[PDB]
C-alpha cells in the first residue's frame, strides 16, 4: 500500500 | 550544471522545491552530486523529495494508462511505453548517481542506509513495469540493496530511527506488492512497529513526533492488509 | 511530431488529460495544430486546456519566486528569471499558433472568438511578468485581442454562451489586475452577469448548468472586489 | 481575482 510520501523535505 | 556552484544549486533546488518544480529540483540535485562531494544529511534529503516527486507522477501517469491499456490503435500503447522509458530513463539516473559515486564513499550508517534504501526503492519502481527476461533479475536487485540496508540498519540504529522505519516501512511494501511475499511483509511491519513502540521512552517529544509519524504509516499498512 | 497522425495526436492528448501529463498533451496539440487543418470545438478545448495547465504551473512558480525575491546572492533572482523565461516562450508558442494560422482561418464566430480571447489571455500571462519598455505593448495587445473577441460575441452569440461568458470574465480580470481599471471590471462583470441571468429562459437543464457555472465566477469575483 | 480555471476538458 503506502511507501513513505517521501515528497516534501 | 557544471559551471554552477555547488552551494548555488543547493539553493536553487531549496527554491524549486518551493515552486513545485521538481524536474528542476532533480536537475540541481544531479549538478550537486556530480560535483563529487559526500552529501550532507538535509542534501541528502533534497535529493530524495526531487526523485520521488519527479518519478511518482511518471508512475501515477503509467498507472492510469495501463489501466486504459488494459480495458482496451496503438496510441494507448504506444504512449503507455513512452511514458515507462522515461521512468526507466529517470530510475536509472538515480541508480547512476549511487553507483557514481554515492554509496562507495557513504561510510557513517545513517548515509550509507539512506543510499541502500534508495538503491532499493529505484530498483522496486523499475520492478513495477518489468516484463522481459530481467523482471527476475530486476526484483532481486531491489531485494539485495534493501537487505544490505536492513542489516545495518539493526547493527547501527535504533529502532525508532526514521530511516530505519522507512526502510523496513518500504521493504514490506516491496514484500507485499512486488514479491508475492504478503506474510513477510506482514511479519517485517509488526515487527518494526512492536520494536520501535518500546524504544518510544528513550525519545524527546520531537524525537518521538518523527517517528510516531512513521510508526503509523506501518500501522495503516498493516490495516490494509490484515 | 510531423511523423504522428492527426487523429493520433488528438488521442494522445486526450490520454495525456487522463494521465496529467499536461506538457506531453501541449506538445500533441501543437502537433496537431501544426498538421494545418481547423479545430474541431473538442480540439479547441484540448489545446486550450493542455497550454493552461502548462503556463499556470509556471505562473504559480514565478509568483512564488517573486514573492521570495521581494523578501530578499543573485540566486533567487537568477531562477525566477529561467523559470520567466519559460513561460514567456510558452505564451509566444501559444501566439505563434494563433498567428500561424488558427485566427487567419476561424470564420465562424465560436472558434475566432475562441482563439481572440487565448490570444488575450497569453499576451494577460506576458504582461504579468513584464517590467521593460514592452510592458505597455503586450498590455495594449491584451486589450486589443480581447476587444475584438468581445464585439464579435455581442454581435453574434447570445449573453448565455460559454465562451462570452468566459471571455467577459476574463477580460475583466485584466481591467482590474493588468490595466489598473478595477470600475471598469466591476461594470463589465456586472453588466455580463445581468444580461445572461436575463437570458437563461431560454436554455436548456444542461445549458443552464454551464452558463450558470460560469456565472457564479463572475459573482466570485465582483463579492471580492465590491 | 478568478479567471476561468480552464484546466479541465
Ligand atoms: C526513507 C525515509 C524515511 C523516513 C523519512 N522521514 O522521517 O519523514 C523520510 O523523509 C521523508 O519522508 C520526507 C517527507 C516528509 C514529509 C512529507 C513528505 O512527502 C509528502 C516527505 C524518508
Ligand atoms: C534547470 C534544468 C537543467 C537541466 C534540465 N535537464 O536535465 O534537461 C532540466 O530539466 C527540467 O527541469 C524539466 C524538464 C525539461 C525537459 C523535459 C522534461 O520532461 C517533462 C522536464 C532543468
Ligand atoms: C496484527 C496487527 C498488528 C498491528 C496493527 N497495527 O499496528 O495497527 C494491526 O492493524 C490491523 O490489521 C487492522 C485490521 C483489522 C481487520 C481488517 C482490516 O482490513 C480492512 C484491518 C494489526
Ligand atoms: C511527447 C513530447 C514531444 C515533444 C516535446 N517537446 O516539445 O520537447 C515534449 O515535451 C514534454 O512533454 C515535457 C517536457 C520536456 C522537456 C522539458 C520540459 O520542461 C519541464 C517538459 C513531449
Ligand atoms: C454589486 C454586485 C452585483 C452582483 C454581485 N453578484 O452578482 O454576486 C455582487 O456581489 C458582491 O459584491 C458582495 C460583497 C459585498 C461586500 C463586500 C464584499 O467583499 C468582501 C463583497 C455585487
Ligand atoms: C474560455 C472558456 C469559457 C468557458 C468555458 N466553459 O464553459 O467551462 C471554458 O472551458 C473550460 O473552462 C474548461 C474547464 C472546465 C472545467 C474545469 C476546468 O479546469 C479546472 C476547465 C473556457
Ligand atoms: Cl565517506
Ligand atoms: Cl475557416
Amino acid at each position: 500500500a503506502g511507501s513513505i510520501p517521501g515528497r516534501r523535505s | 550544471m557544471g559551471s554552477m556552484e555547488r552551494a548555488s544549486l543547493i539553493q536553487k533546488a531549496k527554491l524549486a522545491e518551493q515552486a513545485e518544480r521538481y524536474e528542476d529540483m532533480a536537475a540541481f540535485m544531479k549538478g550537486a552530486v556530480e560535483k563529487g562531494e559526500e552529501l550532507s544529511c538535509e542534501e541528502r534529503n533534497l535529493l530524495s523529495v526531487a526523485y520521488k516527486n519527479v518519478v511518482g507522477g511518471q508512475r501515477a501517469a503509467w498507472r492510469v494508462l495501463s489501466s486504459i491499456e488494459q480495458k482496451s490503435g496503438p496510441e494507448v500503447r504506444e504512449y503507455r511505453e513512452k511514458v515507462e522509458t522515461e521512468l526507466q530513463g529517470v530510475c536509472d539516473t538515480v541508480l547512476g548517481l549511487l553507483d557514481s559515486h554515492l554509496i562507495k564513499e557513504a561510510g557513517d550508517a545513517e548515509s550509507r542506509v539512506f543510499y541502500l534504501k534508495m538503491k532499493g526503492d529505484y530498483y522496486r519502481y523499475l520492478a513495477e513495469v518489468a516484463t522481459g527476461d530481467d523482471k527476475k533479475r530486476i526484483i532481486d536487485s531491489a531485494r539485495s540493496a534493501y537487505q544490505e540496508a536492513m542489516d545495518i540498519s539493526k547493527k547501527e540504529m535504533p529502532p525508532t530511527n526514521p530511516i530505519r522505519l522507512g526502510l523496513a516501512l518500504n521493504f514490506s511494501v516491496f514484500h507485499y506488492e512486488i514479491a508475492n511475499s504478503p506474510e513477510e511483509a506482514i511479519s517485517l511491519a509488526k515487527t518494526t512497529f512492536d520494536e520501535a513502540m518500546a524504544d518510544l521512552h528513550t525519545l524527546s517529544e520531537d524525537s518521538y513526533k518523527d517517528s510516531t509519524l512513521i510508526m503509523q504509516l506501518l500501522r495503516d499498512n498493516l490495516t490494509l492488509w490484515t
